[PDB]
RNA sequence: AGGGUGAAGCUGGGGUGAGACCCAGUGGAGGCCCGAACCGGUGGGGGAUGCAAACCCCUCGGAUGAGCUGGGGCUAGGAG
RNA sequence: AGGCGGGACCUAAGGUGAAGCCGAAAGGCGUAGCCGAAGGGCAGCCGGUUAAUAUUCCGGCCCUUCCCGCAGGUGCGAUGGGGGGACGCUCUAGGCUAGGGGGACCGGAGCCAUGGACGAGCCCGGCCAGAAGCGCAGGGUGGGAGGUAGGCAAAUCCGC
RNA sequence: CCAAGGAACUCUGCAAGUUGGCCCCGUAACUUCGGGAGAAGGGGUGCUCCCUGGGGUGAUGAGCCCCGGGGAGCCGCAGUGAACAGGCUCUGGCGACUGUUUACCAAAAACACAGCUCUCUGCGAACUCGUAAGAGGAGGUAUAGGGAGCGACGCUUGCC
RNA sequence: AUGCGCAGAUACCGGGAGGAACGCCGAUGGCGAAGGCAGCCACCUGGUCCACCCGUGACGCUGAGGCGCGAAAGCGUGGGGAGCAAACCGGAUUAGAUACCCGGGUAGUCCACGCCCUAAACGAUGCGCGCUAGGUCUCUGGGUCUCCUGGGGGCCGAAGCUAACGCG
RNA sequence: CAGGCGCCGAGGGUAGGGCCCGUGACUGGGGCGAAGUCGUAACAAGGUAGCUGUACCGGAAGGUGCGGCUGGAUCACCUCCUUU
C-alpha cells in the first residue's frame, strides 16, 4: 500500500529542484501514482462506488492542476507529460 | 478445464437460444473404454419410445473406492463421457493406474485427495459413512456396503448428510426425501459438477432433441385405436388413462416392499 | 457440382478505473438464402383394353440435416 | 493369376453356442471359444499376342511369405499383461502427379481449289511404366538413470 | 403468331403469358433489431481504338487471370443478343418457423415438436415384452428414467 | 372461533440444522455527493480534522449538456427461505366486509452478476465566498487546556428577514 | 444562312417516402347543467392516522405487504425559555 519512502523518493526524481516540498511537479507525481494503483485496485473489485467516486473527483483535480501547468507554461509541461506518460 | 453455460448461439435463425457449455480440458478420453449396443430394442422385443442414438463413445467409471483406499489421487484433470448428467475428473492414482471419476463441486486439476479409512473432510476425497461429519455434502453415496456407489446422484448435487441412529446415517436426497445408510457404507465427498446444464437451452427441437437421441411421444394421437385416450376427434378424453393400458397419473408403485419402511422417511414430495 | 450470406472467438484502433460497450479487420458458423446430382413428389396437362397393376410433360419444395444413400443385421404379421 | 479378389487370418453389430439360468413338452435366455463384412489386414506394373480371355498368356521391368541349408547376429521363446494400430463433424495452410490448356516448339502425310492467304496457315502427335541411388514436400517425437510400495495377478516391458 | 380490347371468362386470372443472367443508383409499415430485400423502383451491359491502376509466373521482359478506370466512337428495333433464368404490391384466419405421413386422389392441416404444468419411481427404481428364466430399463441412478393435456414467445392463466 | 396435540402437544431437559439478525454497550452520538452505512477480526480504500510553517505559485469558484452513482418495490439467470410475509385459503364480522383481529401459507424478503434511477430524495429549502452580539450544551483535533483555538453537531438566541409563522 | 449534333430544363406521367388536414362502427378517454339510485377514504386518535414510491388483490372510495416522510393524540425519560 501507500509507501511513503519511496513515495518521498520520486516526490525527489521529479520536482527538478531538492527545495521542492510541494509543488506542481508533486501534485503531479503523487495524484498520479495514487490514481493508478488505487485504480488497478479499483479493478480486482468492481464495486465501491463510494471510493471510485472520489477518485474521480481526483483524477479531476490533477488533470486540471496541469490545465494551469499549460496555461502559464506548457513546455515545461509537455515535459512533465513526457517524463510520466499520462495523456498520450 | 471448468466449462461454459451461457454461451448463446444469436439470431442464427431460429437456431435461437442455444446454450453452450465447454469443459477447458477438451482432451480426448482415455484408454479405459468400450462401447454400448444400440438399445431401445432390447432382449430383442422393442420398447419405450423416443430413442434414435447419434454418434458413438461410452463409457467405464469407477463406482468403487476401497479398493486402494489410501493412494493419493492428482486430479489428472477434467473432461467426460456421451454420459451423465455432470462430467468427470479423469484421476490419477499416485501408483501409476488412473480412474475416471466423479467431478464433484469444482476442484482442481492436479488437485490432491483421496479416500478411506479416514480421508480429510475436503470435498474430493471420500469416506464411508461413519467418518460423516453430520451436515456436511456428498454423493455418489451407497447404501449396503460393497453394492458399490450406489445412489449416483448423476449431477445430483444432493447427498446431504441429516444426523445418524443406530448402524445406520440418514440423508436428504435430491428427491426432498430422507434415507438411511449404514455408516461403513461409503460417500464421494462434496457435491457434483454440473446443474446450470440442467438450465441449458436448445433450438430447433427436431435438431437438438433428435441430436438427443431421443424422437417422441405423442399421446390420444387421434386415431386412439390404440393410444388409450380418446381420439377420432379434437376433444381431450376423459376417462383418465394413459398409452400401454395405463392408470392416469396420480397413483402409487411401491407396495410392502419390504425396501421402503425399511429406511427413509419424508415421503415422497418438495414445495419449490 | 456450383454461388451469396454473412454471427462467435480473435487482432488492432476508440472512449473509463480497469471495464462496459463502439468501430474496423479477421472470420467465414447451418439457418442456411440462391440454386442441379440427390430426395420428395402439389399446381396445371397428356393416356384410359395407355411405355406402365401407378406413368410422361410443363411446373414445384428441401437442396447438411430430425439430410440422402450401397452393404451387413434384429423386431412379423391379434405381433410388428 | 505366389504377387487382382475371397478363403487358407481379425472382428462389431450379429447367429451359434462347452458352462450356466430357465418350459407340460417342443423352447426361452447364453459367457467362453467359433461362424459371421468391398468395416480390419496383405506381397506387382506396364507394353505386346488370340474368333474370343488377361496386371491370369508372352515379354521387359519389381517383389511376396513358407520350407532346407548354410553365413553372420542375440536371454531367444507365448499370445496371456501392456503399449499399438483407432477413427466426429465444419473447415482448412503447405506440398506432388491426374488432369486441363498456348507452344509455329520439333517430327510428319498433304493444301492453295474457288477475289484473296502458302503466310508465326491448317491437320496430327509431341508421352507411360522405371530397383533405388538420389533431389523437391512433408507426413507420423523424446535419451537416461533410478525410486519403479500400480503392475495392467507371475519378471527389467507400460504408468505413478 | 396476333390484334382491337385487354378479365369482363371464370366458382377460382386454373392455365399461360408477365417476369426473370451479374454490376452500380436506390429500399417501405413493422421488428424477437437476426429481418423482413432478389422489398420495391432506376440504370447497366455488345463491339472498336485511344490515355490510365492491379492480384500472376524463377527477378520478371512474346509467359496469364481481377477489375480497372476513363475517353472518343462503331453498327442494328433491338447488345444475359440463343439456351440455361423472380411477376409484383396490399391485406386477413391458422400454424410458429425444419419437418413426416396420407405407399393408392387428398403440399397440407394433423401429428412433430423446442419450450409449459400436473404427476409417477427410489434404483435389485416405475413401466414394456416374458411361462418363470430375462431382458429391457440405466453401467442411468431423481437436474434423473416414465404417464401425460399444451405446445416458440409476449401478456395471461380466474369461479366451483 | 381457530388450528394444533392421549398415534402425548402446549411446558422442562439434552442433542441436530440452518436462515436471518446482531442485543447491553450505543447515544438526544459518528462517517458519507446521496443513498445510507454498524458483533469482532484481517485485506485493499476513500472523504476528511488539527499543528510546523517548511513547497508551488492564484492553477481558482460555476457547471447547461453528458458521465458514474444510489432506498425500498420488481424484472433477468444462477444459489438459498429459520422467521417474516401482498397474493391465496381459512376462522372471527356486519345487514356488508374482499380490510382493521386470530388461525394458515406462497411469491418476495437474503447472496452473486446483470437490470430498473424510482420518490414528501427532506432540513419540502443549489452550490462557491466574505460582512453582522451574545448565551448554552456535545464530539472532536492543537495549546500558557479558570479557558482558549480550528473543526463538527442540537439548543437559546439582538439586530434583521417574512403575508405569518418561524429562520436566526 | 438553313439545318444537323449536345445537355438544358416549364411541363405531365408511373413508383415511392415525409409534414400536416380531415377522418372511421367500435373505443380508452377529457369538462361541465340546483334538486340521484350505492358505499364513503380524507380533516376530530374520521373510529386499523395519514401520505407516498412500489408490488399485488377488489362492486367502488381502497386494503394489503416492502421500504420510508411527518404536513401523527397520551403518560414515562432528559436539556433548555420565562416565572408566584
Ligand atoms: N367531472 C368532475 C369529476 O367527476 C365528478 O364530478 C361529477 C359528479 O361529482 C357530479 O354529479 C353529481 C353527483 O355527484 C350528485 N350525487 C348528484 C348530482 N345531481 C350530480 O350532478 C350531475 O348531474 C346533474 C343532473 N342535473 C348535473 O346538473 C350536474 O352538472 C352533474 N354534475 O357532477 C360532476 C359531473 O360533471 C366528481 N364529483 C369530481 O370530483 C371530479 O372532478
Amino acid at each position: 500500500p501507500i509507501t511513503k519512502e519511496e513515495k518521498q523518493k520520486v516526490i525527489q526524481e521529479f520536482a527538478r529542484f531538492p527545495g521542492d516540498t510541494g509543488s506542481t511537479e508533486v501534485q503531479v507525481a503523487l495524484l498520479t501514482l495514487r490514481i493508478n494503483r488505487l485504480s488497478e485496485h479499483l479493478k480486482v473489485h468492481k464495486k465501491d462506488h463510494h471510493s471510485h467516486r472520489g477518485l474521480l473527483m481526483m483524477v479531476g483535480q490533477r488533470r486540471r492542476l496541469l490545465r494551469y501547468l499549460q496555461r502559464e507554461d506548457p513546455e515545461r509541461y509537455r515535459a512533465l507529460i513526457e517524463k510520466l506518460g499520462i495523456r498520450g | 478445464k471448468f466449462k461454459p453455460y451461457t454461451p448463446s448461439r444469436r439470431f442464427m435463425t431460429v437456431a435461437d437460444f442455444s446454450e453452450i457449455t465447454k469443459t477447458e480440458p477438451e482432451k480426448s478420453l482415455v484408454k479405459p473404454l468400450k462401447k454400448t449396443g444400440g438399445r431401445n430394442n432390447q432382449g430383442r422385443i422393442t420398447v419405450r419410445f423416443r430413442g434414435g442414438g447419434h454418434k458413438r463413445l461410452y463409457r467405464i467409471i469407477d463406482f468403487k473406492r476401497w479398493d486402494k483406499v489410501g493412494i493419493p489421487a492428482k486430479v489428472a484433470a477434467i473432461e467426460y463421457d456421451p454420459n451423465r448428467s455432470a462430467r468427470i475428473a479423469l484421476l490419477h492414482y499416485v501408483d501409476g493406474e488412473k480412474r475416471y471419476i466423479i467431478a464433484p463441486d469444482g476442484l482442481q486439476v492436479g488437485q490432491q485427495v483421496v479416500a478411506g479409512p479416514d480421508a480429510p473432510i475436503q470435498v474430493g476425497n471420500a469416506l464411508p459413512l461413519r467418518f460423516i461429519p453430520v451436515g456436511t455434502v456428498v454423493h455418489a453415496v451407497e447404501l449396503e456396503p460393497k453394492k458399490g456407489a450406489k445412489l449416483a446422484r448423476a449431477a445430483g448435487t444432493s447427498a446431504q448428510i441429516q444426523g445418524r441412529e443406530g448402524d445406520y446415517v440418514i440423508l436428504r436426497l435430491p428427491s426432498g426425501e430422507l434415507r438411511k445408510v449404514h455408516g461403513e457404507c461409503y460417500a464421494t465427498v462434496g457435491a457434483v459438477g454440473n446443474a446450470d446444464h440442467k438450465n441449458i437451452v436448445l433450438g430447433k427441437a427436431g435438431r437438438s432433441r433428435w441430436l438427443g437421441r431421443r424422437p417422441h411421444v405423442r399421446g390420444a394421437a387421434m386415431n386412439p385405436v390404440d393410444h388409450p385416450h380418446g381420439g377420432g376427434e379434437g376433444r381431450a378424453p376423459r376417462g383418465r388413462p394413459p398409452a400401454s393400458p395405463w392408470g392416469w397419473q396420480t397413483k402409487g408403485l411401491k407396495t410392502r416392499k419390504r425396501r421402503k419402511p425399511s429406511s427413509r422417511f419424508i415421503i415422497a414430495r418438495r414445495k419449490k
